């Protein structure tokens, strides 16, 4: 099924193909744009972006883009994270310059016209309030904006205040700014290497420079707690850990799946998750508690998240902190540390299964790194992470200055100090 | 010369002597009101006070002061291009739908 | 386009309304003008003779057709004062257009005390005139013949019409053909169905529009010379005059209409 | 609680054709 | 069935189901007037102008 | 698309409750969250 | 390739059948992981009104413990592998499945065996599990699609094993014994209704070796099925206090094998799907879906179609505020009305396209293929594939749209489910009306 | 706690018809004709009617 | 008109062509049957009684 083709051009953007002959093909247009970009003038400007594929450009109008992709069962997304913007078009492998034309003209040739614009505020709030009857959505937001003083503190989501105030002249400068060709990859998935650089060539030519320098994520080490009544509290509880792509950062993904990094089982009871053991000695009431590792270019954060009745919320979150203190001490044996390892390779293995799953994976690789490394590399890295790596990680987890962010009900949650 | 029977059936209209522009006195069907409502904020309340004025002009018979008029080369046709696009769409969409 | 076509609707009632009323004096003129026009309907194909023998109610205009004239003129101005509710129902959808054909929302002012006391002013105008008719010239929109009793046995030397229909009956007189001649009788009112379809101007009032109103009070003064024509009888210069009427009513309407408005659109550089 | 809901039988009304749970029904959905 | 095959022939579609809805009005009319008509007749037999005119 | 979504958006529609600590067991968070939209698709967010 | 080339290069799906009558199932791509499962021919259609839930109390009691691999044993071998167990059941399939690595497919067809063939079933197990399923039917009254889709299959199927719910009512989950779980599994858990799937770097012979070592102890080589009367009915749950009312509208569409589902697919693409989250909005080409987006009609809609052996739901789901569930019929009635006399080829031509993308796009990873050869080996006996599936999509027109509309949709009585403020959802009578044209 | 011109079903009507509709400020004597006909109307059925009691 | 023509105004022509010539044949029947018009009616076997 050939193999991963994967060039950088002169402008600076990348672009990457493979061609494994399945009958759809998927195109991803990846981009150092997420809200880590705006400022305190801008924000909400990159959500209303996100919302704003679809519009007119200066190539299609908003009918024939809505009704040209689906005319041929076409589909045109876009996946924000705080750090980058993907906009993917998927298809059969026989309409996929039509797509890709549709794609070039909604990053390249932006018209952002006024009206469209102000027609499109209400879909901030529409798409904040379906986001935020999650309650991790907003807990993980606030979590973030404790967490940072400035850059990464900035939410995905558009302030309430922002709304039906993000002007076309943002939207303007900011792909202006950010839309550049060295912050961008071009990664097809079921196309010819010489297929996606004519596209590259077609359009892609704003400036073949790195636009807006955005501020380093500076570590608050703050607190937010929204007491909202909710039956459950939610709480995050995190320090900086590292940045993506190092040593300390495979440690912290091992540390993750030592403590309990999600179910493997349904209905389980989590038995291989030493945090949840350590909650349920002792709490005998529903929840839930995860290891929490969010890894960004200039940072990350490493902590535990967990969801608990609001009576229950303290001894939950001691519990599954001292269980971490207790991996600091030293009380983490090899047989844990290769399960651990077992389950990271297998969840990074399964993630790249699917074509979104493997198409993302060389988006955010392309972006962060500026080069592709086959899954058997990622593998022997995580294999080579010692378990004084591990033990460190916690270490410096327990050491480091911590960030909370809790939702609920709050009046038995305890604080950042207590 | 065209413009000779272009500024003779200007001057004839007479919408000049109400202060109006050529395009405050289109008939509005639905391509006209989105072209309309698709007007920046400025130019909209400059052509409600025209409007108004030139319906206050009619009540009373009147008409404003030869220096009031419009002249024939100061004429702002502000809301074409708004229509163009809207007529534009709207040919498309019928495109499509054959 | 509700309004205006409810509005043609009230006019064909009002016509019929008029003209089975200004047979119940049962004068020559009563009789012999529902005669003629009655038997207008004889040109109809196929089901023509027997259409006019059920209004008759038998083979001539006579007592059948009176008493059901008169039930018909009873209950005609009934239906005619619905069709005006349904027409001031649709009308007010959108509120009154004005003198310049533009949207007026801006300026709106309430109906009761301004419009009802000119509307009042306008009712005293209106009785004014009527009384002076009444009053001083009762007979002058009138014809003397019908003071004489209908006589089926002697037809008056002229059959005119109202004065409000004279124009129809111009253009009807006109073609030389009886089934041709109905349908541009009929067409002469059914036309004002087609102003909408026919309208090619970008504005919508004829207020800033001077070859169309050169164009409209032609045809003012056409419709005045179809009814002069229509009130004269069928000879040497009439014929040939009202002909040409005719002609330029329809063509007026139908063609030099459009192609002005069309021209000046162009003026306008749109 | 939702699966505590169980539709009321309707035999008494049922038209014959459509008495039997175990057929078809549309077999007599014309003929109805 | 018989009614399965009308319904799926004559009443599945509106323009159909009228189509027959006025050929029956025909025919019953027809029908109808011709019976009814008899029984009248032999109820009033003898007694009606046509029993006796073709004494006269 | 194409496809329709394991899960359509109502706004002010309250979604769903956890009673059981199964039902709790992996709506805890351990990635940072992912936000998606798109032209025919409902959007989504991810944790 | 030229996707006529690319789906005559999709691998081709193995099948063999061990004695017993287990058949065994394999997609081989060189994927580093693979997907492992057992489908069974096992639902709640196949319960009556005293074990109604029963195999979903024993899927809840799959994991909890094997005579070989007691409580939390099982867990932690699969825990400590990377790998994930999953189990699911519907009114007629039931799976266990395992996601693994490729070299760990021994040991997960050995753990699979073992689910399906030694479950404790233990009574202080069934106690624990009766808590839980009681909460978790509760958690479920929460989800109105949910309720809204059970109201459906109960009035659309009412007197037959088709109305049951999976979960069964609360009297049967709080009366389940350990002898009803028994009497199911026994019953029911059979290998000639069973199907070994495998899709991933997974070589057929060395799984038929594997189900040839593991599950060759089963049933070798009788109640099952019988069918079920669909019911043109309505049942309304008015509660006042929900923000927004589900309305779920079907008729009776086809079983499985029938092949007017591909066109009947074809024509629900055509209406398609909508929620206030979509970026086309007015432009979409789907009438309803600009319908309610320029109006504001619905949150959302979605057509289905679902199948069982012999009858099915055909119809569609909408969610809206109380005083546009009219208009949301309205809409919705009139689409499918237009599709049955007025199909237009171009629009075919749309919902082809999508149908294709639809199928495509569903079997991306391991575990949607063996998914897509379990249950396709139950309701099919086969694996068609997408060839196939484009042959059978190829030879769809307006007219033949038009012709399976009309079979399914026209003058056909829907059985209907409304829950929550639907006040202003119409009369039976109406919506019976709705079903056909007066113009034509 | 509310207008009778504007609550009453009869009177909300007549309200919305010939008081409080909002009419352009600037439509000319052409505009009276409207009326005017309504008042012809019913001055021909009041006088007919009357005729009526005698033809 | 422009908005009109093309294939699927074409198409939707034939598609409903059954249904107005069905409409039509209801109205040709129906005004046959109320006005008795024997033209047509005297070639109907058994209503040519009725004359
Ligand atoms: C000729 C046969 C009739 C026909 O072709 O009707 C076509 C058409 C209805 O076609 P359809 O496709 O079945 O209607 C679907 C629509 O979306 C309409 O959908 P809807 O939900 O708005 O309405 C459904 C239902 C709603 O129900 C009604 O409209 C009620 C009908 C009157 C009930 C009694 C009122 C009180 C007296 O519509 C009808 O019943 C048919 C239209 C109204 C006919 C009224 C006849 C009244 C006779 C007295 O009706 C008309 O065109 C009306 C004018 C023609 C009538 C004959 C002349
Ligand atoms: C000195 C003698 C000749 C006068 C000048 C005539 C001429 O060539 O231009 C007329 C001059 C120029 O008309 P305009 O101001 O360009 O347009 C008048 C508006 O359409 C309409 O503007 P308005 O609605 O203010 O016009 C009211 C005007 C006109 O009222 C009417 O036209 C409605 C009454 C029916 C027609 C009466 C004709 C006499 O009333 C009168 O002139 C007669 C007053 C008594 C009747 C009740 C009103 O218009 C008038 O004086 C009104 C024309 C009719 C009366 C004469
Ligand atoms: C004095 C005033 C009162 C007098 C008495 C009043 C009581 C008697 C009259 C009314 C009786 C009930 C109505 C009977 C008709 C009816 O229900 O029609 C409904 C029906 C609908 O009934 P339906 O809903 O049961 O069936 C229609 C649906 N399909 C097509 C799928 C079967 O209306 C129509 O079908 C309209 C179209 C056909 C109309 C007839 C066409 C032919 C007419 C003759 C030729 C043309 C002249
Ligand atoms: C002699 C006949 C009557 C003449 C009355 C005066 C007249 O017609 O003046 C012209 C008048 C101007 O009205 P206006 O709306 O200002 O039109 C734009 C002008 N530049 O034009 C009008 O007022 C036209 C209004 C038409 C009113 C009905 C006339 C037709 C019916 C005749 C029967
Ligand atoms: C007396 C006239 C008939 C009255 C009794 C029938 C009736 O109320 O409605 C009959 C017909 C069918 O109407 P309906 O069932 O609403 O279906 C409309 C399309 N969905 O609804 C009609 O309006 C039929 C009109 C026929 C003309
Ligand atoms: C082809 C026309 C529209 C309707 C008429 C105007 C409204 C009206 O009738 O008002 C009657 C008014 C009612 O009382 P009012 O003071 O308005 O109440 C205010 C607190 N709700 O009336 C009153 O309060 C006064 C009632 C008596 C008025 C007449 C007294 C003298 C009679 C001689
Ligand atoms: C208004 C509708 C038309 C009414 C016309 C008068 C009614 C009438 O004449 O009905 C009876 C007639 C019977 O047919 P008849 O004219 O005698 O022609 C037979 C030739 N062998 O029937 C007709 O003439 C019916 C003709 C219908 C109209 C033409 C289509
Ligand atoms: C029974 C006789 C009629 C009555 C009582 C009547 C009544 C009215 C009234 C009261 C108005 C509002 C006031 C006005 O603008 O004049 C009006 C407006 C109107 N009528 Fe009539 N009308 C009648 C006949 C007609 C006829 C014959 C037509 C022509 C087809 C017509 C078309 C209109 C139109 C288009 C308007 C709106 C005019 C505008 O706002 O510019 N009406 N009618
Ligand atoms: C639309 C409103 C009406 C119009 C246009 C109208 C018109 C006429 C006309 C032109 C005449 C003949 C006048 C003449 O003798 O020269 C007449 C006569 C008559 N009308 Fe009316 N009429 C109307 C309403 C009514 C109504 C509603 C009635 C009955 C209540 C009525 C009763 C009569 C009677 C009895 C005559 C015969 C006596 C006479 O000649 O004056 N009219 N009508």
């Amino acid at each position: 099924p050939q193999d991963l083709e994967f060039t950088r051009l002169p402008n600076g953007l990348v672009i990457a193909s493979l061609e494994n002959y399945a009958p759809a093909s998927r195109i991803g247009l990846f981009i150092k744009a997420g809200s880590r970009y705006e400022d305190s003038n801008n924000l909400g400007t990159s959500h209303l972006l996100r919302l704003a594929s679809s519009l007119t450009t200066k190539g299609a109008s908003s009918f024939k883009i809505t009704r040209g992709i689906e005319a041929v069962g076409g589909k045109l997304s876009v996946t924000s994270t705080r750090e980058s913007m993907a906009y993917t078009v998927e298809c059969l492998r026989d309409d996929i310059e039509i797509l890709m034309e549709f794609l070039l003209n909604v990053t390249a040739a932006p018209e952002f016209r006024r009206w469209e614009v102000a027609a499109l505020q209400s879909q901030l709030r529409i798409d904040k309030a379906v986001a935020f009857q999650n309650p991790q959505a907003q807990v993980l937001e606030n979590l973030h904006a404790a967490a940072y003083r400035n850059a990464l503190a900035n939410s995905l989501y558009c302030p309430d205040y922002r709304i039906g105030k993000v002007t076309p002249d943002q939207l303007h400068y900011y792909v202006q700014n950010h839309f550049t060709s060295a912050r961008m990859a071009l990664i097809g998935l079921g196309v010819s290497h010489p297929v996606l650089k004519q596209v590259a060539e077609r359009f892609l030519n704003m400036r073949g420079g790195l636009g807006l320098s955005g501020a380093k994520a500076k570590y608050r080490g703050g607190e937010i707690r929204d007491q909202n009544g909710d039956s459950l509290v939610h709480a995050a509880l995190v320090a900086e850990s590292a940045a993506t792509g190092s040593a300390e950062a495979n440690a912290f993904s091992v540390l993750q799946h030592v403590l309990g990094a999600g179910p493997h089982v349904k209905r389980g009871s989590n038995a291989t998750s030493s945090l949840y053991q350590a909650v349920a000695k002792g709490v005998h009431q529903p929840f839930d508690v995860s290891a929490f590792n969010a890894s960004y270019s200039d940072s990350g954060l490493f902590g535990i998240y967990t969801i608990s009745q609001a009576a229950s919320a303290g001894d939950v979150i001691k519990s599954a902190y001292d269980q971490v203190k207790t991996i600091a001490q030293g009380n983490l044996s090899n047989t844990d540390v290769q399960a651990a390892k077992n389950k990271l390779k297998a969840g990074y293995l399964m993630s790249v299964e699917s074509s979104e799953g493997f198409l993302d994976e060389v988006g955010s690789q392309a972006l962060v790194a500026g080069s592709y490394v086959q899954p058997s590399t990622v593998l022997q890295q995580i294999d080579s992470v010692a378990d004084a790596d591990v033990i460190n990680a916690a270490k410096k987890f327990v050491s480091g200055r911590k960030s909370m962010a809790a939702s609920g009900n709050l009046g038995h949650t305890p604080f950042v100090d207590e | 010369w065209l413009e000779g029977i272009r500024k003779w059936y200007y001057n004839a209209a007479g919408f000049n002597k109400l202060g109006l522009m050529r395009d405050d006195t289109i008939y509005e069907d639905d391509d006209v009101k989105e072209a309309i409502r698709r007007l920046p904020e400025n130019l909209y309340n400059d052509r409600v006070f025209r409007i108004k004025r030139a319906l206050d002009l009619t009540m009373r018979q009147q008409i404003l002061p030869k220096e009031q008029w419009t002249k024939y080369e100061e004429d702002k046709f502000y809301l074409e291009p708004y229509l163009k696009e809207v007529i534009r769409e709207r040919k498309e969409r019928e495109e499509w739908a054959k | 386009l509700e309004t205006w076509n409810i509005g043609v609707v009230l006019l064909f009632t009002v016509m019929a309304t008029a003209f089975m009323g200004y047979v119940l004096p049962w004068g020559q003129m009563s009789f012999w003008g529902a005669t003629v026009i009655t038997n207008l309907l004889s040109a109809i194909p196929y089901i023509g003779t027997d259409l006019v023998e059920w209004i008759w109610g038998g083979f001539s205009v006579d007592k059948a057709t009176l008493t059901r004239f008169f039930a018909f003129h009873f209950i005609l101005p009934f239906i005619i004062t619905a069709l005006a509710a349904v027409h001031l129902l649709f009308l007010h959808e959108t509120g009154s257009n004005n003198p310049t054909g533009i949207s007026s929302d801006m300026d709106k002012i309430p109906f009761h005390p301004y419009y009802t006391i000119k509307d009042i002013l306008g009712a005293l105008f209106m009785m004014l005139i009527l009384l002076i008719l009444v009053l001083f010239s009762p007979d002058l929109l009138g014809d003397p013949d019908n003071y004489t009793p209908a006589n089926p046995l002697n037809t008056p030397p002229h059959i005119k019409p109202e004065w409000y229909f004279l124009f129809a009956y111009a253009i009807l007189r006109s073609i030389p053909n009886k089934l041709g001649g109905v349908l541009a009788l009929v067409a002469s009112i059914l036309i004002l169905i087609l102003m909408p379809m026919l309208h090619t101007s970008k504005q919508r009032s004829m207020m800033f529009r001077p070859l169309s109103q050169c164009l409209f009070w032609m045809l003012v003064a056409d419709l005045i010379t179809l009814t002069w024509i229509g009130g004269q009888p069928v000879e040497h210069p009439f014929i040939i005059i009202g002909q040409l009427a005719s002609i330029l009513y329809f063509l007026i309407i139908l063609v030099l209409m459009p192609i002005t408005s069309i021209i000046e659109n162009n003026l306008l550089k749109w | 609680s939702h699966t505590d809901i169980r539709v009321p039988d309707f035999s008494d009304y049922r038209r014959a054709e459509v008495l039997d749970s175990t057929k078809s029904s549309k077999e007599s959905s014309d003929a109805r | 069935t018989l009614t399965a095959r009308l319904y799926s022939l004559l009443f599945r579609r509106t323009s159909t189901f009228a189509l027959t809805i006025a050929v029956g009005a025909l025919f019953f009319e027809r029908a109808f007037d011709q019976g009814a008509d008899a029984i009248y007749e032999h109820i009033n037999q003898g007694k009606l102008w046509k029993h006796i005119k073709h004494k006269y | 698309a194409a496809l329709p979504a394991t899960s359509e958006s109502p706004v002010l529609d309250a979604k769903r409750s956890f009673l059981c600590r199964e039902s709790l067991s992996g709506q805890a968070a351990g990635r940072p969250l992912v936000a998606s939209v798109g032209l025919n698709v409902p959007a989504s967010v991810r944790y | 390739a030229t996707y006529a080339q690319a789906l005559q290069s999709v691998p081709e799906t193995q099948v063999s059948q061990l004695d017993n009558g287990l058949r065994v199932a394999s997609e081989q791509s060189s994927q580093p992981t693979c997907t492992v499962g057992v489908w069974i021919d096992a639902g709640s259609r196949y319960e009556n009104e005293k074990n109604n839930g029963a195999g979903y109390f024993v899927e809840h009691l799959a994991f909890k413990g094997t005579k070989n691999r007691p409580g939390s044993a099982l867990e932690k071998e699969v825990e400590s592998m990377g790998a994930h167990l999953n189990a699911y059941s519907t009114r007629e399939h039931t799976a266990y499945y395992i996601k693994a690595l490729s070299k760990d497919l021994p040991k997960a067809v050995e753990l699979l065996a073992d689910i399906v063939q030694n479950c404790s079933l233990e009574d202080s197990q069934i106690e624990k599990e009766r808590d839980v399923i009681l909460q978790e039917l509760q958690e479920n009254d929460s989800s109105m699609r949910d309720v809204v889709f059970d109201y459906l299959h109960a009035t659309a199927f009412q007197g037959t094993p088709l109305a049951q719910s999976v979960e069964g009512p609360s009297e049967n989950v709080r009366k389940l014994s350990r002898a009803d779980l028994t009497e199911y599994v026994s019953q029911h858990y059979k290998a000639p209704r069973m199907v070994l799937a495998a899709a991933g770097g997974v070589e057929h012979r060395q799984l038929l070796d594997l189900a040839q070592k593991h599950f060759s102890s089963l049933s070798g080589t009788v109640p099952a099925f019988t069918p079920c009367r669909f019911t043109g009915s309505e049942i309304r749950h008015r509660d006042d206090a929900l923000p927004l009312a589900h309305v779920a509208i079907a008729v009776e569409g086809p079983g499985w094998a029938n092949p007017d589902n591909v066109p009947l697919q074809v024509a629900n693409a055509i209406i398609g799907h909508y929620d206030s989250t979509y970026g086309g909005g007015t432009h979409m080409s789907s009438t309803l879906a600009s319908v309610a987006a320029t109006r504001k009609l619905c949150q959302s809609f979605q057509t289905f179609n679902i199948c069982y052996a012999e009858t099915g739901l055909l119809g569609a789901h909408f969610v809206c505020d109380n005083m546009s569930i009219d208009d949301m019929m309205f809409f919705l009635q009139g689409q499918w009305m237009r599709l049955c006399t007025s199909a237009t080829e171009s629009e075919v031509v749309r919902g082809k396209n999508i149908l294709r993308n639809a199928l495509v796009s569903h079997l991306d990873g391991t575990t949607p293929v063996c998914e897509d050869i379990g249950r396709s080996l139950l309701t099919y006996g086969r694996r068609i594939p997408l060839a196939e599936w484009e042959s059978r999509i190829a030879e769809v027109d307006a007219s033949v749209v038009r012709e399976v509309c009309s079979k399914y949709f026209y003058d056909q009585c829907p059985a209907v489910a409304g829950l929550g403020p639907i006040e202003q959802l119409p009369d039976y009578n109406r919506i019976r009306s709705g079903m056909f044209w007066l113009r034509f | 706690m509310t207008n009778i011109r504007k609550s009453h079903p009869l009177m909300k009507i007549i309200n919305n018809a010939f008081i409080d509709l909002p009419a352009p400020s600037n439509i000319s004597s052409w505009w009276n004709f409207g009326s005017l006909l309504g008042i012809c109307l019913i001055l021909q059925i009041l006088t007919g009617l009357f005729l009526a009691m005698h033809y | 008109l422009s908005r009109f023509l093309g294939p699927r105004y074409r198409e939707l022509a034939r598609n409903w062509i059954p249904t107005a010539s069905m409409w039509g044949a209801v109205g040709a029947v129906g005004l046959v049957w109320a006005t008795d018009w024997r033209l047509i009616l005297d070639w109907v076997p058994y209503i040519n009684g009725k004359f």
